[PDB]
């Protein structure tokens, strides 16, 4: 779910199992630096690929000129009855025609998808 | 015989009636409203 790097030579960390204490042991095999990982996860792959695109969308896309501009469907944190709607248009990441609403206020940026 | 009776084509063979033009514009408007309706259904994710 996440990776980190070595400390004193600053290299990439590889897994290792421990023969005695039976705990997974991430280690740099360019070194002898051994430590445990609290995540206890090494590999995950969402093959159907239902990632959350709410973190994917830049908060500054709303201030685009050539994007659409609706008047209904107001924002949540602020009222601001004006918003922009568009689609993801990302290849290989699903086929949904469902719309991605972003608030267009200069200091807002709470985006929602209904 | 065509030398006598004569064949042609012109603007008058392309002009339709005003009622015809109104019907064509109504059909086009209805088609545009229907495609707006189906794309609105596709926007809110109800198109099976
Ligand atoms: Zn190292
Ligand atoms: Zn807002």
């Amino acid at each position: 779910v996440g990776i980190r790097f070595c400390q004193e030579c600053n290299n990439m960390l590889y897994p290792k199992e421990d023969k005695e204490n039976r705990i997974l042991l991430y280690a740099c095999r360019n070194c002898d630096y051994q430590q445990e990982a609290d995540n206890s996860c090494i590999y995950v792959n969402k093959i159907t690929h239902e990632v959350d695109e709410l973190t994917q969308i830049i908060a500054d896309v709303s201030q685009d000129p050539t994007l659409p501009r609706t008047e209904d469907h107001p924002c949540q944190k602020c009222g601001h009855k004006e918003a922009v709607f568009f689609q993801s248009h990302s290849a290989r990441a699903e086929d949904a025609m469902r719309l991605y609403y972003v608030c267009t206020a200069p200091h807002c940026g709470h985006r929602w998808t209904e | 015989w065509l030398l006598i009776e004569g064949h042609t084509i012109g603007i008058g063979d392309s002009i339709a009636d005003s009622k015809t033009y109104q019907d064509i514009q109504n059909t086009i408007k209805k088609a545009k409203q229907d495609v707006i309706e189906v794309i609105e259904k596709a926007h809110n994710n109800e198109l099976e």
